[PDB]
């Protein structure tokens, strides 16, 4: 129930080794024919890992939330997806494998929006932190961050098809910001609407 | 094969294409990402040896 | 880490904050980020990306000018080299800043 | 295509350069001192908004 | 009744004493044999009985002795009769290169090492149990096990030095045990 | 009263135009934007670009590390990258493999080679795919 | 990494893997214990090599290499070395595996991607040993002349395509 799992040589209970694999508990259990691989799912966040004790490595390790996502979107050439959820996580997808292979961790909050540039391989995503983050597919990393000079919570988020500006609305402050993407300075804000903005879109 | 079936249609008719090409842009991508695909991996591996046999090829130069 | 105390209290804000967002169903006003430095190391890209059999991208995760800084000219010139305005302007430089 | 094919050979010369110091390396792994100096010189900073 | 005897050396006479005990428990309670040590013959005998259920049990005893004569731990040796798989080999040092006098004395250098070194370090990688006597070299492990055993130990003979004979066998013993 | 002297011979040799002769003073001299400015004035030139290498040969061991940590600055840059490869290529081809470790900083050298080598191969990657242009014209000529 | 107890044996039960890499484990109640020469000292890859330096034929080596997965074809090759164990003799009929699929210019991804491993493993043994020169230098003409046709191909295509999209 703690999330660990032991190890042991029945006739002599010798105990091999044990880990420690989440803080829920340990739902069901499996071995395959050879031995090699168990199989352990734990219901508490939906995690699934098939570990190898020989080898001492995962061969697969995968974990979703039930009803966390709330976000979709496409790479220009169609071959990733990106998503974000309540809980906070962006993911990528890979549509031909369908694993996911990177994962982003640096919003605290839940992620509202979620968006692909146009031309390069970047993703921007909007969260309730009050921020909106560019992450590069190239290197991995948050390379620029936008928040807002009043403490406010941003519902979607949209950029341009060159790229250059990025744009966000708010829940209650019921104004649009827009930010330039190479300098980081927030360009304008935009007024006139009254009521939260449900969304925005770009034409492209 | 279909590398030069391709090629052979898109040398003859691209100008022809060209006029109408705002309305075959879901066509032409996803032709080009699948001829991107292959092709990537070939430019890593292929040149990955040739270079790097060239270049055992001068150490016996220099021996 | 080293007070206990302080260590003690922010725990106990923790767990009542994540239940406070909740009775609003998320929504409250948010802290600023604050900015900090963070430790990125000279290896392979692949580390960062999840448990896979193959790797998708293949980078250094490290810019090449952060792994050997380049001034703005991109070129280096020895005192010797050094002209009448090259030293007037590292002069001129030295006194504005 | 020459001007691609000399960096190229460049490429390849440097990269085998690189296996053969890295080769060395392993040599020397007190393995617990080395490979934190190794480790710490290979860090970088960079800045962030957390 | 059949029976296999296997002589004992006087270097090997005495530790055979204090743990006879240790040996003499596992045949006669789980492998329910009859075990004799004749002080004339100086050679310990195994014999079945009508108490002994299974046939196998004749060949791992014989096993489990040989290698506590080696020169083999108790405990070690005892992994033979639980497990199937463990093998224990043994070649001599000549047979891979001939070498005599001086060069042979240093051959067992490098292979020992200064302390133990090289042999301890080629213990765990290998996680292989080696006995070094002279110009006999004894391996005990697992089939797969034991190639990566012989291979860094007749390297070491033929005059490699140390250094590649550690990274060679830890390349490769990192990718052995991957399974697909 | 050394330097002066040594500085006087190397202004001539610019001044006559001798820039394979010229290469080796002001390597020793430690002048490496004046030596990059002699490679570039050799390559322009026809005959002088084929005895580049024949020079570089030439060249004693201390000029080689100095010329070697020369080429890291320079490949930096990406208007001085030729040039800087051009050098490179023949310290790969012309010196053993062994012998290049025997070098002094090569292994700091080699941290900073890599990392803008990548990015130059990439570059003329992108030009040599531009470059395919030339031959759908040719079909559609007329 | 995994918490060990002390206490624990040296010696646990072992899986050998799902395709055997060496082809006979022993030769009912046989002895276990035996001197050097009965054990197999070759991998059944190594076995099939020298088979096809007589011959000329290499399909039975290419279908074991094209079943072992990636971490198996890494140990193979390493194993191919003569400090593993594997003779220059060896490693010559590796060289000649590999042209051989370049002229029925079948498999062609393979033939690149297991060349590269095999010089990424071996470049410091190369050079000096005279006889996998000669190899080469058919392997890259061959490799060269191969690319060169695909690659003008594949470029010719997406300078259009781009083209196309502005």
């Amino acid at each position: 129930a703690s999330g660990i799992f032991h190890l042991h040589e029945l006739p002599e209970f010798n105990l091999i080794h044990s880990l420690s694999i989440s803080d829920q508990s340990i739902a069901s259990v499996a071995i395959n024919s050879s031995g090699d691989w168990i199989a352990f799912g734990c219901s508490g966040l939906g995690q699934l890992l098939v570990w190898e004790w020989q080898s001492e490595s995962y061969v697969l390790k995968q974990q979703g939330h039930f009803n966390s996502m709330v976000a979709l979107a496409y790479s220009p050439d169609g071959q990733y997806i990106v998503t974000g959820g309540d809980d906070g996580k962006v993911k990528v997808w890979n549509t031909l494998s369908g694993f996911c292979f990177v994962t982003f961790t640096e919003h605290s909050s839940g992620v509202t929006g979620v968006t692909f540039t146009a031309t390069g391989y970047v993703v921007v995503t909007s969260s309730m932190d009050g921020t909106v983050r560019a992450f590069d597919l190239h290197r991995y990393r948050n390379f620029r961050t936008f928040t807002s000079p009043r403490p406010t919570q941003f519902s979607c988020v949209a950029v341009d098809a060159s790229g250059e500006i990025v744009s966000a609305g708010a829940q209650d402050s019921f104004e649009i910001f827009v930010w330039s993407m190479q300098t980081g300075r927030l360009l304008d804000v935009l007024s006139g609407h009254e009521g939260p903005i449900s969304g925005l879109c770009f034409n492209p | 094969f279909y590398l030069l079936w391709t090629h052979k249609l898109l040398m003859l008719h691209g100008q022809k294409l060209k006029s109408r090409a705002g309305t075959l842009l879901p066509v032409i991508q996803f032709l080009q990402k699948s001829i991107q695909r292959h092709l990537d991996d070939l430019s890593k591996l292929c040149s990955w040896n040739h270079y790097n046999m060239q270049y055992a090829l001068a150490v016996s130069k220099q021996r | 880490e080293e007070n206990p105390e302080h260590v003690e209290i922010q725990k106990m804000m923790d767990s009542l904050f994540l239940k406070l967002d909740a009775l609003s169903n998320f929504h409250f006003i948010p802290k600023p980020p604050v900015p900090e430095i963070k430790v990125v190391s000279n290896l392979p890209a692949i580390t960062m990306e999840e448990v896979a059999p193959v790797s998708v991208s293949d980078a250094a995760l490290l810019a090449p000018e952060e792994i050997k800084e380049k001034n703005k000219a991109g070129d280096i010139k020895t005192a010797a080299e050094k002209t009448a305005t090259d030293k007037k302007r590292e002069r001129r430089k030295k006194k504005y800043q | 295509s020459q001007v691609r094919d000399v960096i190229g050979f460049n490429m390849a010369g440097l990269d085998y350069l690189k296996r053969e110091c890295e080769a060395k390396s392993e040599v020397m792994f007190s393995h617990l001192e080395e490979k934190k100096r190794k480790r710490k010189k290979r860090e970088k900073l960079i800045l962030t908004l957390t | 009744e059949e029976t296999r005897k296997i002589p004992v050396p006087a270097n090997r006479y005495t530790p055979l004493k204090e743990n006879w005990m240790k040996i003499f428990t596992p045949i006669v309670e789980h492998l329910g044999l009859q075990i004799r040590f004749n002080l004339k013959s100086r050679n310990v005998e195994i014999r079945t009985c009508k108490e002994t259920k299974d046939v196998s049990a004749l060949t791992k005893a014989a096993d489990f002795v040989k290698a506590f004569i080696l020169g083999f731990q108790v405990e070690d040796a005892l992994a033979l009769i639980r497990l199937d798989d463990l093998f224990l080999e043994s070649f001599e040092i000549t047979d891979v290169k001939p070498l005599k006098g001086d060069h042979l004395s240093r051959a067992i250098g490098r292979i020992a090492g200064k302390g133990g070194k090289t042999k301890f370090t080629i213990e765990n990688v290998t996680r292989t149990r080696i006995v070094l006597a002279d110009v006999k070299v004894h391996i005990l492990g697992s089939f797969q096990n034991i190639k990566m055993a012989r291979t860094a130990i007749c390297n070491l003979i033929l005059g490699n030095p140390p250094s590649k004979v550690y990274g060679n066998i830890r390349a490769v013993a990192s990718r052995s045990a991957d399974r697909f | 009263e050394e330097q002066v002297v040594r500085q006087q011979e190397l202004d001539n040799l610019l001044h006559e135009k001798r820039y394979l002769r010229a290469l080796g003073l002001a390597i020793s001299l430690d002048r490496p934007h004046t030596v990059l400015t002699v490679i570039q004035a050799i390559r322009r030139d026809p005959e002088a670009c084929e005895k580049l290498e024949a020079t570089m040969l030439r060249l004693r061991r201390d000029q080689k590390e100095a010329l070697l940590r020369f080429c890291v600055t320079w490949n930096t840059n990406s208007r001085h990258c030729h040039e800087a490869q051009a050098v490179l290529g023949v310290l790969l081809r012309r010196e053993a493999p062994e012998e290049l470790l025997a070098y002094e900083g090569v292994r700091a050298a080699l941290e900073a080679l890599l990392p803008y080598t990548e990015r130059h191969f990439q570059r003329l990657s992108r030009t040599l795919q531009a470059a395919a242009f030339l031959d759908f014209l040719w079909h559609n000529m007329k | 990494p995994p918490k060990v107890p002390k206490s624990a044996p040296f010696f646990i039960p072992t899986i050998p893997g799902l395709v055997p890499r060496y082809a006979a484990p022993e030769q009912p109640q046989q002895s276990k214990v035996v001197n050097l020469g009965v054990l197999a000292q070759k991998s059944d890859f190594c076995l099939k090599l020298e088979e096809g330096l007589v011959n000329n034929k290499y399909d039975t080596a290419l279908n074991l290499l094209k079943e072992s997965g990636p971490s198996g074809i890494e140990t193979e090759l390493r194993s191919l070395s003569p400090d593993c164990g594997g003779s220059i003799e060896v490693m010559q009929s590796f060289l000649k595996m590999i042209g051989m699929m370049l002229d029925r210019k079948r498999d062609f991804e393979l033939a690149q991607a297991y060349l590269a491993l095999f010089l990424k493993l071996h470049l410091k043994m190369l050079p000096s040993e005279p006889v996998l020169l000669e190899e080469i230098t058919n392997l890259s003409s061959q490799v060269e002349e191969n690319w060169t046709h695909l690659q003008s191909l594949f470029n010719q295509s997406m300078c259009i395509l781009n083209y196309l999209k502005s």
